[PDB]
């Protein structure tokens, strides 16, 4: 309730110079977890337009047509991309009630009135309360511009929800003293449900009948081509990590092809003369088969991209570059100067089981170098030593932070590659799973590198205070 | 599923029992001493772990 | 003295890793077993029509 | 002519014998044209071959 | 007074000699009461003829053919003893649902939820019954999920009788519609059938009954597809002609079930056939997802609890000789998994018996599939059938399980100390 | 009984051979 | 079929289950599961 | 039901399970004395009627249905031993032994 | 019922080693059991045949 007062307001105050209306909203336990919602930081959204595919990049046109083409110190165009996504996720209103609580009673119990058609029961756990702003760049507003939306946690996680204008506004635009007390006194016209666009999500939305949007005298279209036009946006921003997976898998099929087959052992598993290896060949091809029916974004080579797409890559990239092209050393720089020093690799994994029909996709494992050899060993991200390489029902993905590529079928034996994203563009690689760095809120110190506390946790369990 | 459970059975290797099935093969006067195994889990009278 | 039974080691002959040990691929059999699945895998079925029929199924 | 989909409705889907005619089934003659109102559904027989059952079973009582 | 209809029931539901065709009554009445009316005098003669030439009582495999079977035959074409029987098994359910909860203590109303649903688990509707013919009209605290989302609205759940129904029909492989005959139960018969399906039948079966669900969309028209189905009057010289025009399955399966010297096999073969027109559909295992109630939910709000049950489905204790290409198994739970049943009645899960045949156990043992083995999800987890498989078959160890189901909440623990329990 | 499970199973027990040294057609028709 | 591998004469093992373990399914289950990836 | 210890009896030495070790009527090894048909596993048995063993599959046969004179005209002998063509599952063995 | 006749009576001697946990007691030990094949518990004196 308090929220929505203030961003209605600061809406009204910043119209002059960003042209967008206030959508307050309402979400539930359909949504998010209460854990999930107790700790929840900051909301944050950035909507699309039909035409253009975002707000805080150029209006026509941008530079992002251009492929990465599979570069190595440039990871995505550089961090000039970073600032550009950063700029163009705007921060939001934001309040958590963290009890249990029915909205027209709690509505009713506090200063609004509540006038429905008819009362309904909306039985929710945990209110959060947040309000987004669709844009009008006219008067005009077009029904396939869509609105994104974050959730953004404390660790750096996020999931993303998004939808449409026809859903928002499917009744409400078919259906046509001080500011705060006459806002108290006439309050809410009525609510309902939105849905995501991949009918997923089930949230609310609140349409205030003070709302200065309704004196603007706002225009509005949901034509078709442009429907289309955002039909084919988001088939783009969906396809983009399964295109990626499709190079994956033909990547290994050229590579394959390329040797015949007869490939190196590149994992530290022994060996025993009297198995057979049909079988297992066969067990490979019916395990690769499974994870290109299984394939999704929580993979390994999306993880492993997730860091490599920060500024702080790019930098190590650098360095690491400038380390690994270094001449013979010296024996002045060695006698008097500062003498020199990627202790263990910090590796994802997919494990696809043919016997039981189950891939575990997110795993970390942390590689390492046998000394005696020049064989791969892996092991847990606690210490033990990983056995599915023992396991002949089994096999193992693997990708390194230098996103090279080991697909091991049991026996240890790998077959290399690399991963290829020449024929992917930039701006849904950005937008998809660009990686967030924390602004500064409560509980957390003013400079970089410091011991956390622990949480703020608005709770719903203790007494709030 | 309500077609796949006769293509679940037809693999043929066995699944170990959970934590909760392995605690009901103990008598009464067993369950306090050291030949038993799950006393790192029985934790808390309202929650099984 | 008799015929009784110890803990012997198990002998098990095994080969230590390398790095020009090689598993071989029977290719005129196996890979023109992968190659018809290889030609087929290629065209539909992409995993992206699923989802996105299944939206355009709850608009039209 | 529409007597030539009758003939295949009741030949291929419902593979009835054809002594079983309109002149002792009122159903037939009151429910194949509503089943004529739909051409998909014909590999799965057995569906217009229950509904057939379940209507000459609505039919038939003292109520 | 009820030890020797127990008794019955225990000699009636373990038995070896059920008759099969039960489980095809069950999935075609679903207790909707114009459907049991329609039989009404095939259920009296398939009582009363099954009674005196075989004293396992007949009929008590399903709560809905026994919870209309003392109501709506209260005619007088029976003996008093057998609808006295069924009569002193709905009582017994009734004792068993007053002691489960607490009368003396519960009044009105919390949060919308009757204190005795916070008791004791029986009176809550978060708990499903395994089996479930009708749904609940209380069913706003639970998300029930049929292949990957839930069914919040109404359109997925409509069916119409004697309108010819079509496209739905095409539709029992489907598994995405339900269909409900808007017949919503409230909680008094809710938990009567929660009672019958969790704490009379496996504690009476000593867990030997079993789940399969019925392929009767292709049953129904290979049984009924003669034309003495169809060509009937508004012959009978021999019983030889009788037998070959009511087709093979049906004359072993109405032989002395049902024929009486007064009524002939065709007659009551028409009479059975009546009543198809309340179709039902093909079994579908809603994954019924809950999460806690406002007491329990103080820890762990993400708990979200599990349950399997199943749709149109017949909970059955033998295996059925004669439909055993028209039946598949549905081992969901653990009540109602048993091997042996399952492997008289598929052919790959007897292969998986008897290469592990250590998995030949009635106490939750046997190994259930992958969606239907988080036993650290579901509300009756292990000890249950690790009881279920070694109690007596007494009424105390019948109502031993309703007195299991007593929740952990802080109101549980209020409302059993101030009874000094 | 259950404290000498760490004596009833070792295989010491079970051993005649020095027990056994210190003590001392077709079926068809 | 038959892989190539470099030390032609085995090698006898201390056989720690703290390194990895060596593909251990004798033929019974090789063509037990076989037949489970068949069916 | 007494024989096996039902509440034990989930774990595997070799196929055979914990129940055929507690008591020696669950196992497949103790035939009872009056067998009518073979049963199903027989890895650590070999049965004899003559000075040899009967392992392999070999002297084993069974047709009722076409009325073959070589059956018949040695029901006394020692070779043939024509099983029956429907071996015993571990339940019908148990209660058999039972 | 002279479809399914068997034939003679036959004294199937069964040669079966013990199993694996009391084996390591004298190995080479075998049990020889005398199961009788086509026959009849008979319990009187048949006084017809």
């Amino acid at each position: 309730m308090e929220t929505h007062l203030y961003s209605d307001l600061a809406f009204e105050a910043r119209f002059a110079d960003d042209e967008q209306l206030p959508l307050h909203l309402v979400l539930d336990q359909e949504v998010l977890s209460n854990e999930e919602a107790e700790t929840l930081r900051y909301v944050y959204y950035r909507n699309v337009d039909s035409a253009g595919r975002s707000t805080g990049r150029a209006p026509g046109g941008d530079e992002d047509d251009a492929p990465a083409s599979d570069d190595a110190e440039d990871a995505v165009g550089g961090d000039r991309a970073f600032d550009r996504e950063r700029r163009t996720w705007q921060r939001a209103c934001f309040r958590v009630l963290p009890r249990p609580l029915e909205l027209l009673d709690y509505l009713r119990q506090s200063g609004l009135t509540v006038t429905l058609e008819k009362e309904q029961r909306v039985r929710m756990f945990y209110a959060v309360f947040t309000t987004l702003g669709l844009r009008c760049p006219d008067n005009r507003l077009s029904g396939a511009q869509t609105l994104h939306l974050r959730l953004v946690w404390p660790d750096g996680s996020y999931r993303d929800w998004e939808f449409l204008a026809r859903d928002l506004l499917r009744e409400e635009m078919e259906a046509n003293v001080a500011r705060t007390d006459e806002w108290k006194g006439a309050g809410v016209s009525r609510l309902r449900e939105v849905w995501d666009v991949q009918h997923r999500v089930r949230l609310r939305v609140l349409w205030y009948v003070n709302s200065f949007w309704r004196s603007r005298e706002l225009s509005y279209d949901d034509h078709e081509v442009e429907l289309y036009r955002a039909l084919d946006a988001y088939r783009a921003r969906i396809a983009v990590e399964y295109v990626l997976i499709r190079a994956v898998r033909d990547e290994i099929y050229a590579v394959l092809r390329r040797d015949g087959g007869a490939l190196p052992q590149r994992f530290a598993c022994h060996v025993s003369r009297n198995m057979s290896w049909r079988v297992v060949w066969e067990l490979c091809r019916h395990a690769l088969a499974l994870w290109m029916d299984w394939a999704d974004v929580r993979s390994c080579i999306i993880k492993a991209l997730t860091p490599r797409l920060s500024r702080g890559a790019a930098a190590a990239a650098q360095r690491a570059r400038r380390q690994r092209e270094r001449s013979a050393p010296k024996p002045q720089e060695l006698l008097f100067g500062p003498r020199n020093e990627p202790a263990e690799q910090t590796w994802y994994a997919d494990v696809v089981r043919c016997v039981r029909a189950q891939v575990d996709l997110g795993v970390e494992v942390r590689a390492a170098r046998c000394p005696r050899t020049g064989l791969w060993i892996v092991r847990d991200r606690r210490g033990r030593l990983r056995r599915w390489l023992s396991q002949p029902e089994v096999c193992v993905l693997y990708v390194t932070p230098d996103l090279d590529f080991y697909w091991v079928l049991p026996g240890g034996f790998a077959v290399s590659s690399r991963v290829t994203l020449h024929g992917l563009a930039q701006r849904a690689l950005r937008d998809r799973f660009q990686n967030f760095e924390a602004v500064l809120a409560r509980g957390m110190h003013v400079e970089a590198g410091r011991q956390e506390p622990e949480t703020p946790r608005v709770s719903g369990r203790r007494l709030p205070f | 599923a309500a077609r796949r459970i006769p293509h679940f059975y037809r693999v043929r290797r066995e699944v170990p029992r959970t934590v909760n099935e392995m605690k009901q093969d103990f008598v009464v006067t067993d369950f306090y001493k050291v030949g038993n195994i799950t006393l790192y889990t029985e934790l808390h009278p309202f929650f099984d772990f | 003295s008799l015929l009784h039974t110890f803990w012997r080691l198990p002998v098990a002959v095994f080969f230590e890793p390398h790095e020009e040990n090689v598993l071989r691929c029977p290719e005129r059999v196996l890979r023109r077993l992968l190659e018809d699945a290889a030609v087929t895998m290629r065209g539909g079925g992409w995993r992206e029509d699923v989802l996105m029929d299944r939206v355009r199924k709850r608009y039209l | 002519k529409r007597d030539e989909k009758h003939r295949h409705v009741v030949n291929v889907v419902l593979e009835l014998p054809t002594e079983i005619s309109e002149a002792t089934h009122p159903v037939l003659a009151t429910m194949l044209s509503k089943y004529t109102r739909m051409s998909s559904l014909f590999n799965d027989k057995c569906a217009f071959k229950l509904d057939l059952l379940r209507m000459v079973a609505v039919s038939r009582t003292r109520r | 007074d009820y030890e020797e209809t127990l008794r019955l029931f225990k000699t009636t539901v373990t038995s070896p000699n059920y008759p099969e065709l039960c489980y095809l009554v069950d999935v075609l009445v679903h207790g909707n009461v114009d459907a049991f009316l329609l039989i009404r005098t095939f259920v009296a003669r398939c009582i009363v003829n099954m009674f005196h030439t075989r004293q396992l009582l007949v009929f008590a495999h399903s709560y809905a053919l026994v919870t209309l079977i003392a109501e709506h035959l209260a005619d007088g074409a029976l003996p008093p003893q057998l609808l006295f029987h069924y009569r002193n098994l709905v009582a017994v359910l009734r004792l068993v649902t007053r002691i489960s909860a607490l009368p003396g203590l519960n009044n009105g109303q919390l949060a919308e939820e009757p204190l005795s649903a916070y008791v004791n688990a029986l009176h809550d509707h978060r708990l499903w019954p395994p089996f479930v013919t009708h749904l609940p009209r209380n069913m706003e605290g639970v998300q029930v999920v049929a292949d990957r989302q839930p069914l919040n609205p109404a359109n997925i759940e409509a069916r119409h009788h004697g309108v010819s129904d079509v496209p739905r029909l095409g539709a029992m492989d489907a598994d995405e519609p339900l269909f409900v005959d808007d017949y919503r139960a409230t909680d008094d018969e809710w938990t009567l059938q929660k009672v019958f399906y969790l704490c009379l039948m496996p504690a009476m079966t000593n867990n030997r009954a079993c789940g399969l669900g019925l392929n009767l969309k292709t049953l129904l028209v290979d049984l009924f597809y003669r034309p003495a189905f169809l060509l009937m009057p508004a012959p009978e010289d021999s019983i030889a002609a009788q037998r070959q025009a009511v087709g093979e399955m049906l004359t072993e399966l109405v032989e002395d079930v049902a024929t009486d010297a007064h009524t002939p096999l065709l007659q009551a073969c028409r009479e059975l056939f009546l009543a198809v027109q309340f179709v039902g559909e093909h079994v579908k295992v809603l994954e019924v997802r809950a999460p806690l109630d406002h007491a329990q939910r103080q820890g762990l709000p993400d708990f979200i609890s599990r349950q399997h049950v199943l749709y149109n489905g017949c909970c059955v204790v033998t295996a059925p000789k004669t439909l055993i290409e028209y039946s598949l198994p549905v081992p969901f739970h653990r009540f109602y998994s048993n091997p042996t049943i399952c492997a008289a009645l598929s052919d790959d899960i007897k292969r998986y018996v008897t290469e592990f045949p250590h998995y030949h156990r009635h106490d939750g043992g046997f190994p259930l599939p992958t969606a239907f083995a988080h036993e650290y999800h579901n509300w009756l987890r292990s000890p249950f059938s690790r009881y279920s498989a070694t109690c007596p078959n007494v009424l105390h160890s019948v109502m031993t399980l309703a007195a299991m189901l007593y929740k952990i909440s802080p109101v549980s623990l209020v409302l059993q100390t101030k009874a000094h329990i | 009984f259950v404290d000498a499970l760490k004596t009833l199973c070792h295989p010491v027990l079970h051993e005649p051979a020095p027990c056994l040294q210190t003590f001392t057609e077709p079926m068809g028709g």
